[PDB]
């Protein structure tokens, strides 16, 4: 008479993340109209790449001053969205919800010295599996690119994605300390009465940057 | 890729600039409608619970991620584990209503009730923040209220979510050069 | 559409499922796509 | 030579360092006559014109982060101010122009952003301030930022007597440097103008 | 053999208000015929707007008498379907079942003095966010409209809908006392040997008035 | 909008009369068929329960709203929580029938029985009021009767409801200028 | 139709669900729509 069915075991537990919709309760409501509202974003990575955000160097500042000493290294850090330098960027902030990532990270450097200061900077990228460079001469053998201060104050440089795997973890493991993704090093080739002038730096997603597999890992 | 510094025009610089070839992006997982559509566990009041979205803990995924929008819109979908019958009164309803069973009450069934709720607030779009007051967010910004003899577990789920004007979002601040948390391992 | 995923058409109307929107009388995407690229430079080989 | 001459009503404001306007959020104001006002709204064009206001002195001792917030609309003695005191609901965009004229031998820069709904700001989140419609003012390059934003908010119209939907926020990102030839300080002013101002439902007289 | 199915958790609790129909029990009945019956109404708001109903002023009466004193204010009340003045109208009576409303409330004033009494009245609407007017001179700066007694005894005036939101709550909150929707004030510009004559008032829905989201809030 | 006062012709006056522009109405929620279609909780007699609609409390939504019609028509749909079997005898049936199981009895099943009943009264249309008697409404005006060893919860639901000649409906009478009940708040 | 809302056609006949009506051989709406509007007046600018 009635259509037999087999109510199967192992199915239809509530699963916090399952696609199915729930059963309606109260009907026929019409929202107030909200078309052509301003400022909409439909993807966090569109917001991540349209809007670069500051890096955090020692003493808690977004810039890195020049130096009148034999040392040339302005900064140097693990390439890790978990990095301390990244820790205040929007991009790092968003990556903490996803377990792996891929693709290019941009890195914008804006010089902000007086019109009479001048400088050359360099930015190498040293892949993992060897100590990172301490000097520009050495780092010259990396994927570097090197610019100088002028009428155009900004300079953007993509950090290339290079890994034996197709994706790469967003977070560090407490066991691993040798840095699995390699380093970026920002040097200072020369400067001209530039001492005490700041080079503010900012970071965003590239065209091809992508995050994946969300996860709530406490993450405050 | 040099450019003018103060302009605040977007300047994306591809790896092509030094040889090299931009790859294929796929971004389905960081779509707003997608990422916000999960259940998030709020800690209930024993009996009367306004269904605010701000009640979600600001550290959690759905929590902190919803907070990047200054204005949002969603339909809700609560899954609540309770004793007695559960009764949801619309938005802007006297709290005394929570007693009348004619309001969309759901009779008890093991082991949780799951129901979808319509967006019902008299504003076009709700807000995660509101400078009427320099907590302290208009009482009108809610999805209604539920009541049971005892709500124990309560879980929000945004459906159709739309979001507007992104506000900052911020990672846990490390002390060592890498925030060296212990990754799942075989 | 979101984080829904069934091929079968939904059992309830639509007005009983969601709230129904109403027209009267997106940005960041544009913004991202408008990003200038390459070089202000006069490139050399 | 990067000249730009704005005007609003019978005012103007040339600049020879423009770097250009940024439009935040939308490059055109949306629907205005909605259901919530019964078609009793009306545009008041005479309100749309500039008004000056001092912001702060950017002193060489200001560290990074030294931010100043200006909620809008502000105390305003002219027409737009009167409107606020004679109509219950209104909406308008802003059109903001912050200047910080130092000299080209000064260093360091300010960031200028229009942030919606800003009841004061956490320090750590200043690092991501470039999420809002902004512009830099770096003395070696420009002296002025210029930002235009639409009316935003949970409602088609607002009650400004109880809600200020925008804050202008000027922040120090790299500290000022006077060096040999730069200015010893820089004062920072704002030159703001409402845009597409509409009003509804007039209050009874002050009697 | 039989079609497997997953009996899911969280579904198919009885919900007091769910669309689904119940399972039949007893069949084939034919009603007595009831077509062309008189007086049918298919919508409460059609009945609300075809049929205006009295307001309740102090001492429990639907009219408001004229006054031979310096005072000019015939009445003044919060614009609230929860209002005391509205409390006996059909419209207020129906609004107590719905949490928010929108659109125009009409307000009909019928003069009922002797053929030799005459008067001008006024009716302003003061929006919220300032004290309501105490005098017609002041109220003149509101959305007022002003009429006088003649061969036509009635006068209708829509109270405009104006709010920052798209809908407005039907009920007052016990916290809020400053009146969120503003006031209506009925004045009396002049009168001519009209003293002691009544102006009976009635209220209905406009073309565009609409109630929404039902709720049982005790409401006796 | 002046008009003649005694006429009792409907005179709607739009805001256009002073500039201004009538908006769009949507009235689905105050449709009779819609608003009356909800479950309403009546307080049962322990055993034999005539299924009158007037048994609904006159304050409740479905209660007071049904009472505005002087004549109505609906199909019923009761949801009753009981012990033993529940047995519904049609309209105009000897009360002694309530014992014979052949009458649409429903065997017990957790946790409530829900069944739809046909309109079965010999009149074309029932009435919420009846001036045969100036309570005291013809015994014929009912939907039948149910009996169980113990009915505990019983809920009526009108389906297809039609309504005729509106009678007054009346709000709770306030003492202060606003009936200042405490609205649900976040 | 009312406060029903499913797209699938109902399982039971119709005669077994509702009671079936019978023709033999609305007002307030008309009444509302018939409402005179605007002015008896000779309007001025």
């Amino acid at each position: 008479g009635i259509f037999p069915v087999a109510c199967s075991d192992g199915y239809g537990g509530l699963v916090t993340t399952d696609p199915k919709t729930a059963d309606p309760a109260y009907g026929k409501v019409f929202n107030p109209p909200r078309n052509m509202l301003p400022g909409r974003f439909t993807n966090f990575l569109d917001v991540a790449e349209a809007c670069p955000t500051f890096l955090h160097f020692e003493g808690d500042v977004p810039y890195v001053t020049t130096k009148t000493d034999s040392d040339r290294v302005l900064a140097q850090f693990d390439l890790s969205l978990a990095a301390k330098h990244m820790s205040n960027t929007f991009l790092a902030g968003l990556a903490q919800y996803y377990t792996q990532y891929s693709g290019t990270i941009n890195l914008h450097f804006m010089f902000t010295g007086p019109t009479d200061a001048k400088a050359r900077y360099m930015i190498a990228y040293a892949p993992p599996g060897m100590e990172p460079p301490k000097t520009p001469e050495a780092a010259a053998h990396c994927i570097h690119a090197e610019w100088d201060t002028g009428l155009n104050s900004k300079f953007t440089f993509s950090i290339p994605y290079l890994s034996a795997a197709d994706y790469t973890y967003t977070a560090s493991d407490v066991a691993e300390t040798t840095n699995v993704q390699g380093w970026v090093c920002l040097f200072q080739i020369t400067h001209g009465k530039a001492d005490g002038d700041a080079l503010v730096v900012l970071a965003s997603a590239g065209k091809d940057f992508e995050l994946r597999l969300p996860v709530d890992a406490r993450t405050q | 890729t040099t450019s003018a510094g103060e302009s605040a025009d977007p300047v994306t610089a591809t790896v092509e600039n030094y040889g090299g070839e931009t790859q294929v992006q796929r971004r389905q997982h960081t779509d707003v409608s997608f990422i916000l559509d999960r259940f998030v566990k709020v800690t209930p009041k024993d009996q009367i619970n306004v269904l605010d979205l701000m009640q979600t803990p600001a550290h959690t995924l759905v929590g902190a991620l919803l907070r990047t929008a200054t204005y949002y819109f969603a339909d809700l979908e609560v899954a609540v584990k309770h004793e007695g019958n559960l009764t949801w009164v619309p938005n802007g309803a006297p709290e005394a209503a929570l007693d009348n069973t004619t309001n969309p009450t759901a009779y008890h069934k093991a082991p949780l009730t799951r129901l979808a709720l319509p967006y019902t607030a008299p504003h076009r779009v709700l807000a995660t923040v509101y400078n009427g007051e320099s907590r302290a967010l208009p009482t009108s910004f809610n999805y209604g209220a539920i009541k049971a003899t005892r709500v124990t577990e309560l879980l929000y789920r945004m459906k159709r979510a739309e979001t507007y004007c992104p506000r900052p979002l911020l990672a846990i601040h490390p002390d060592q050069a890498r925030h060296k948390q212990k990754i799942v391992a075989p | 559409s979101g984080n829904t995923g069934s091929i079968i058409n939904n059992y309830y109307m639509q007005q009983y499922q969601n709230s129904m929107d109403t027209q009267l009388g997106d940005w960041f995407s544009k913004l991202a796509s408008s990003a200038f690229s390459g070089l202000f430079g006069a490139l050399l080989a | 030579d990067r000249i730009l001459t704005t005007r609003n009503g019978h005012t103007t404001s040339t600049t020879q360092s423009s770097v250009g306007v940024t439009y935040g959020y939308a490059t055109a104001e949306d629907f205005v006559s909605g259901p919530n006002t019964s078609g009793l709204e009306t545009r008041v064009a005479q309100a749309e014109r500039f008004f000056k206001t001092h912001l702060f002195d950017w002193v060489t001792s200001d560290p990074f982060g030294r931010c100043h917030l200006l909620e809008l609309p502000t105390d305003h003695k002219g027409v737009y101010g009167y409107l606020t005191d004679s109509y219950a609901y209104m909406r308008n965009g802003w059109d903001v122009e912050v200047t910080a004229v130092g000299n080209q031998f000064n260093g360091g820069c300010l960031l200028v952003a229009m942030v919606p709904e800003l009841c004061s700001i956490q320090k750590r989140e200043l690092y991501q301030l470039t999420l809002f419609p902004h512009q830099f003012i770096n003395p070696r390059t420009n002296m002025t930022a210029h930002i235009t934003v639409p009316f935003v908010g949970v409602n088609r119209y607002d009650q400004y007597k109880v809600h200020k939907p925008w804050t202008l926020v000027v922040m120090v990102v790299a500290p000022l440097t006077v060096n040999s030839e730069g200015a010893p300080q820089i004062k920072v002013y704002a030159n703001i103008a409402p845009t597409n101002v509409h009003v509804a439902g007039e209050f009874p007289s002050k009697e």
